[PDB]
């Protein structure tokens, strides 16, 4: 059970960062602009079985746009992303919506205002009305604090499976193997450990 | 082999292209990725358009044809006007032929909607270029070709919808004002013929797909067409009856009727009023008979989410709220429209119970509009009694916590208005909801919390007497609920809700001292409960009650021996003994609020002294030991005590401001010695352990001391009233302690908080310390610039604080820049332009503001050598850096301020504020005015940067732009027209004459 | 997890060292659990992410493992894991786990040793 999900929005809104947090659990701090599209399989475990999103993470910058609406063909669902700290990114939501629906007329679409962790919010709640007449779901999210980070997928999954009570569930956890550390690679591990202990964990001010 | 399509030397193999595309869309992992890079390079090849007609004729893969049309779209939008007329007609005929052909084949029409819609959009891109001037017959032929087939008729409605969107909905950013006006007038002129065609299909149409495509185009027409096409034809009746009855057409029809409700309409016309009423009556009758009655459980339906129910219910909410916000007064005065009015509202009540936050917000905006009107408008509230009663229950059951600021605000305001309209009904609903908490039927943490937020939200709406009886009843009830609940989780929830409600009723507290005291003493008892959330809630409630009731803590109450502030302070050690440090600081912050109420100077200083007794004694013993032995700071546990002392000083200074000065005076000299001692230890640790030292808990602890010292001083100086004392006592020791330490640390050890503190100093007393501002610049300018002038990402806090500092120095103490040596002044101008190129919007905005202010500062100087040398050195750098960021597409959030800066620079030359010639001698005739030369320099600069523009385009642009150097909105329009024309070839130069 | 007793539960953020990029990469945040298999009496770390409940750690608390401090933190441990099955096929990782406080981290170290001694039997 796999669905093509297209992720669109202005450069620097957090599309690649959001997907990576979902893929690996990591928070990428650096901005490396996507070139055309990155495709990644993303699987969730539900009470109704596993659901797979083939996530088409598209380029937001015109100069790295590649095939543009060429990426939208046979999309079954979409996320439009903006940055609540950048007014221009919300101003552009109608442009991304336009390009998307001209190719995909009848697909569930979530509008996501990313970076709600930042204290100086520029696109206020009151301003975000574009979703109403377009029947988009809307969520405030933060890829950084993980605020509502599961909501866009849980909503799309409910729409695509056609079950409003669909829940994410704990994947059953296989018994981990007992192994003995190899005497040959014992010296190797000490090195790798030394480097890791003398590199600081990021974000030492955070609650975790 | 996939890379073969990239070699254009040989003719394209369609079969290979179809494999690459297939591999891209249907392949996986490594293969998909390589096909992606290859298709991208193919598409981006500037000659790939020459392959489009070959791909469209001979490709089997409809994805290939899609990508071919994108390649064609790039040519049509960018380079169309370079093509000979015969080649443009060739492409036109080819595209129209492919559309008509795909429509005539029932199988392709049905299954290839993607490619047909992309073709239609490609055709609309040709119409934007060619129509009507080079294609006058387009509309007559489209209208003609529509009667030949139902597939072509349907597809022609898609073309007209796309044409309407492109000309009216999406033209603002994508065309020049002149071109948008031309296409709008052109569609307006031909609309009578387009409408006839749409009306005929709607009147006589048999095919649902055709009918839906026609209504989809109509929804686009309603954004711009005059009202008479809706009201003076049969169309209103067809929308509000026939098309509401069938579920194929019902969602699009409801969206049309929402847009009809927004048409610009005459106000003074009984017949139009009757038609406006009639289409509403017809639509609600079709809903009640064909979809669901007024009693239907829409919450249940929406939840079940069968087919398109969720979209339809959202569309119904939008239609009802839009029509009623404009028209409910048409329904209010006539007895025969009463049932229609209340049915429409009853549907809105049922929509408001749906569990869907974004829908709830749409309906809440309508309810806010309605209850605000009932609050002000005479003889209206009685109509809506039953709607209002139901709405009270929907709002109370949906109240969110105050942390969800916008939603809580909207809900509170609606509930406050409803409470005014019928206080008894609000009170009864709240008391009976509390009874269902106590009897357990509706008991849950979420439910008691929700009810508590609702009860809190209406504070101040009742009379003091009604409020008193109400508050007593609620506290009595919540206390009974508390006693009745088992286990500390349940008791903590109810305790939190009691504290919450009490904190929202200050008026009650201020009139009942005996109760206020008990509340405070109970909050003090709760500060010893380590059960999660209880201490934090006790402290938050304490400071919230203090902010509102502070005067009651500072007077001697009758039957008390002293002001309660004295009682709080005396027992502060015991009260706060079990709190986490951040909770202690909140507690001390709250005491500072109270002490600031005492306006007797001697009594305030004495209270401040007593409040600071514990941190001052811990401080004094640390300083005794610290001065005796330098090594004692190394100890992790002392560093934590020192930081918490400084944080307590920051917390009290935060609430006391100017009144904090005697406490700052007591610690100031040893605090700055501590700053220097801590700095040496950090320097010592970095030398001994490396840059890694700055990540260690020990050094982060020491840095915390330095940051809290800076935060204390910036906190005081930002609220200081006696600036003479600031300048005479605080500023010299502060600069001595911080500036050299900042300058002589390695970049990674430098605190951006120094820049922030220095900004506050220059802000508040910059005019009184001109030599101090010079010293600040000399200490921080060149070394901070070197941290941030290598990329846009390193040292983001320094980057931000650095431009805030230059901004305020340039505002308050521009003399410091005159004292800079020329090389340093050049670095300053370079730094400003650097801020312009930033994607960081804090920096970019300060950058543009510094540039604006610097112009004004230089202008102010008048006709002297410094000003003259500045213009000769930097005028053209500022003009070209501003043009660069206006045109490169990477800085669109700055557009307004970039335009303002460019206008100001251009206007300097027009107003003869630049005395010397800006051109070096023998570059032009020696008499030539700077005004004439500016235009020559700009033409040359635009010609090099944009070589595809004609001389005529640049000269017309510059003639328009310069003349609008006083009018910012028109100036911005000219710039936007230029940003459109630079994206294409052969832009019309007469576009710059738009008016 | 129905055949296992919970010996210890604590909120934590888990990192894995990427030697290539020479940086710590977050793997997840949620409840870290010491689970005692009721058949074998073997104690594992099982850690699930908030909201998704996806597994970010699943490995035996091997007696050979040693919790080391990180230079940046007084509320973290780093240790080498020979065989973690969170992402499927058993892999070697250098892990770091950070807690809300020094107290939680010391308590974790205490439980991780008590678990190592159960796993020696
Ligand atoms: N504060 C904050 N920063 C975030 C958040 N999400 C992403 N970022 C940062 O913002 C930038 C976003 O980068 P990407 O996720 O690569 O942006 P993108 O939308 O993929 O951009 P393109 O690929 O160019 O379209 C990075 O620096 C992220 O670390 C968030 O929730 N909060
Ligand atoms: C297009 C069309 O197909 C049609 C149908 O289906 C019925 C009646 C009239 C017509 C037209 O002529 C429309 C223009
Ligand atoms: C529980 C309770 O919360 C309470 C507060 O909060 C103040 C005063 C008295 C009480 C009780 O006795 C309740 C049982
Ligand atoms: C102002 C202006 O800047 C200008 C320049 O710079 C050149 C020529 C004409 C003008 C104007 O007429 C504007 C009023
Ligand atoms: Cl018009
Ligand atoms: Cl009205
Ligand atoms: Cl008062
Ligand atoms: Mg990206």
């Amino acid at each position: 059970v796999q669905f093509k999900l297209v992720l669109v929005g202005d450069g620097g809104t957090g599309k690649t960062t959001f997907v990576k947090r979902h893929l690996t659990g990591e928070f990428e701090k650096k901005y490396v602009a996507t070139l055309g599209v990155e495709v990644h399989p993303l699987v969730f475990h539900t009470n109704r079985g596993p659901i797979k999103f083939n996530v088409w993470d598209t380029a937001g910058l015109e100069k790295f746009g590649g095939l543009r609406d060429g990426y939208y063909i046979q999309a079954q669902c979409a996320i439009i992303m903006f940055d609540v700290t950048s007014r221009v990114t919300y101003k552009n939501v109608p442009n991304w919506h336009r390009d998307l629906v001209r190719v995909c007329e009848n697909i569930p679409i979530v509008l996501c205002g990313n970076k709600v962790d930042i204290k100086d919010r520029k696109v206020k709640a009151k301003s975000i009305v574009f979703h109403r007449k377009k029947n988009l779901q809307y969520y405030d999210i933060s890829a950084k604090s993980n605020y509502n980070f599961e909501k866009p997928f849980l909503w799309l999954a409910r729409k695509l499976i056609g079950d409003p009570n669909l829940e994410f569930v704990a994947m059953p956890a296989a018994a981990p193997p007992e192994v003995v550390m190899d005497p040959a690679l014992a010296a190797q591990y000490e090195h790798d450990l030394e480097v890791a202990q003398t590199t600081a964990l990021p974000d030492e001010d955070d609650d975790l | 082999s996939m890379e073969g399509i990239l070699d254009f030397s040989n003719d394209l193999d369609i079969a290979l292209l179809d494999q690459v595309v297939s591999t891209f869309y249907q392949g996986e992992g490594v293969q998909q990725k390589q096909a992606q890079e290859i298709l991208t390079k193919f598409q981006d090849n500037p000659d790939a358009w020459e392959k489009a007609d070959q791909i469209l004729q001979f490709s089997t893969n409809p994805q290939s044809k899609f990508i071919a049309l994108s390649i064609l779209d790039k040519l049509i939008t960018r380079k169309w006007k370079l093509l000979p007329n015969d080649h443009r007609i060739g492409i036109r005929n080819f595209v129209v032929g492919m559309i008509i052909s795909m429509c005539q084949d029932d199988e392709v029409f049905k299954t290839q909607k993607n490619l047909i819609n992309k073709s239609d959009l490609t055709l609309v891109q040709i119409l934007k270029q060619e129509w009507p001037q080079n294609w006058p017959e387009f509309i007559p032929e489209l209208i003609g070709s529509s009667s030949s087939s139902v597939n072509v008729c349907e597809n022609n409605m898609i073309v007209l919808k796309l044409l309407s969107e492109e000309v009216f909905d999406f033209s603002a950013e994508q065309m020049t004002q002149a071109k948008a006006l031309h296409l709008k007038n052109s569609m307006s002129k031909e609309f009578e013929q387009i409408f006839k065609l749409c009306f005929q299909v709607l009147e006589q149409g048999s095919s649902s797909s055709l009918i839906v495509a026609t209504l989809e185009s109509l929804l686009r027409y309603l954004h711009w067409i005059p009202y008479r096409y809706i009201y003076e034809t049969n169309i209103l009746e067809l929308l509000s009856t026939k098309f509401m009855t069938s579920p194929d057409t019902r969602a699009i029809t409801l969206k049309c009727l929402t847009e009809v409700s927004n048409l610009k309409i005459p106000q003074d016309n009984d017949l139009i009023k009757r038609q406006t009423v009639l289409f509403f009556q017809n639509t609600l009758q079709q809903i009640a008979t064909s979809v669901m009655p007024v009693t239907a459980d829409l919450k249940a339906t929406y939840a079940n989410a069968n087919g398109n129910d969720q979209s339809f219910l959202q569309d119904l909410a939008m239609f009802l709220t839009t029509y009623l916000a404009r028209n409910r007064a048409l329904l209010e005065s006539d007895e025969s429209l009463r049932e229609l009015l209340l049915n429409a509202h009853q549907y809105l009540i049922q929509l408001s119970k749906i569990e869907e936050r974004e829908l709830f917000k749409t309906t809440l905006d309508y309810w806010h509009n309605l209850v605000a009107d009932l609050f002000y408008e005479p003889l209206k509230k009685h109509i809506y009694e039953e709607i209002c009663s139901q709405l009270r229950l929907v709002i109370i059951e949906n109240m969110v916590r105050p942390e969800e600021i916008q939603l809580y605000k909207s809900e509170r305001e609606v509930l406050v208005y409803l409470t005014h309209l019928n206080v008894i009904d609000t009170e009864e609903i709240m008391i009976s909801k509390l009874a269902r908490q106590i009897d357990g039927s509706e008991w849950s943490w979420h439910n008691i919390n929700t009810l508590s937020w609702a009860i809190g939200s209406i504070s101040g709406t009742m009379s003091e007497k009604t409020e008193k009886r109400f508050v007593v009843t609620v506290i009595k009830d919540l206390l009974g609920l508390c006693e009745q609940k088992r286990g500390k989780d349940n008791k903590a929830v109810v305790a939190r809700d009691i504290m919450y409600v009490v904190g929202e009723y200050p008026r009650f507290l201020k009139a009942h001292w005996n109760f206020l005291r008990t509340v405070i003493l109970k909050l003090f008892e709760f500060m010893h409960e380590t059960h999660e959330g209880v201490q934090d809630m006790a402290c938050d409630t304490f400071i919230k009650i203090v902010q509102k009731c502070k005067y009651h803590f500072v007077i001697q109450q009758p039957r008390e021996s002293e002001p309660f502030i004295q009682t709080i302070i005396r027992d502060i050690q015991k009260t706060t003994a079990d709190l986490q440090p951040q909770q202690v600081h909140t507690f001390y912050k709250a005491c500072g609020i109270i002490i600031s109420e005492e306006r007797s100077v001697a009594e305030r200083n004495r209270l401040l002294s007593d409040l600071m007794q514990l941190p001052n004694m811990a401080w004094d013993t640390i300083v005794e030991q610290s001065t005796a032995n330098p090594t004692l700071l190394l100890d992790s546990e002392t560093v934590k005590i020192i930081a918490n002392i400084i944080k307590t000083n920051v917390a009290v200074c935060t609430s006391m401001g100017a009144d904090f000065y005697p406490q700052l005076g007591h610690i100031y000299y040893n605090m700055l010695q501590l700053y220097r001692a801590v700095s040496s230890m950090i320097s010592t640790q970095v030398a001994a352990e490396g840059l890694i030292a700055t990540k260690t808990p020990k050094v982060r602890g020491l840095r915390t001391i330095k940051k809290e010292i800076l935060k204390l001083v910036e906190t005081y100086i930002s609220k200081a009233r006696n600036l003479d004392d600031v300048v005479k006592v605080l500023v010299e020791p502060l600069l001595n302690a911080v500036l050299e330490d900042y300058m002589n640390n390695v970049p990674d050890a430098r605190d951006a908080e120094v820049l922030n503190c220095m900004t506050t100093v220059v802000e508040k007393v910059g005019h009184m310390i001109p030599q101090g501002v010079i010293l600040i610049l000399q200490s921080v300018f060149e070394c901070t610039l070197d941290m941030i002038n290598k990329d846009f990402t390193e040292y983001p806090e320094h980057r931000v604080e650095f431009y805030k500092l230059l901004k305020v120095i340039n505002e308050k103490s521009f003399a410091a820049f005159l004292e800079l040596p020329p090389a340093a002044f050049k670095l300053f101008v370079d730094a400003i332009c650097w801020a312009f190129k930033h994607n960081n919007r804090d920096v970019e905005v300060n950058g543009l503001q510094i540039a604006l202010d610097l112009v004004k500062n230089i202008e102010r100087m008048g006709n002297v050598p410094f000003a003259n040398e500045f213009h000769k050195n930097y005028f053209f750098i500022f003009v070209s850096e501003t043009f660069f960021v206006l045109t490169d597409s990477d800085h669109k959030s700055g557009f307004s301020k970039q335009a303002l800066l460019l206008m100001k620079l251009i206007s300097l030359v027009y107003d003869n504020k630049i005395s010397v010639p800006l051109y070096q001698e023998a570059e032009v005739p020696q008499g030539t005015s700077n005004q004439v030369y500016l235009s020559q320099y700009l033409a040359n600069m635009l010609s090099n940067a944009f070589p595809h523009l004609t001389s005529e385009q640049i000269a017309s642009f510059l003639s328009a732009l310069t003349k609008q150097c006083k009018d910012l909105v028109v100036f911005k329009g000219t710039l936007r027209d230029f940003l459109v024309q630079i994206k294409e070839v052969g832009g019309d130069p007469t576009d710059y004459l738009f008016a | 997890e129905e055949d296992e007793e919970v010996l210890y539960k604590v909120r934590a953020k888990l990192f894995r060292f990427d030697a290539d990029a020479k940086e710590w990469k977050e793997r997840g945040t949620g409840d870290c659990k010491f689970l005692k298999n009721k058949k074998t009496n073997k104690v594992r770390i099982l850690m699930r992410r908030d909201k998704t409940l996806k597994i970010c750690a699943n490995h035996i608390i091997a007696p050979e493992y040693t919790l080391k401090p990180n230079v940046g933190s007084d509320r973290s441990w780093v240790y080498a894991c020979t065989a973690d099955i969170a992402e499927g096929e058993a892999e070697a990782f250098t892990f770091a786990i950070r807690f809300g406080s020094k107290e939680n981290a010391d308590k974790f170290k205490e439980e991780f040793e008590k678990a190592q001694e159960i796993n020696k039997k």
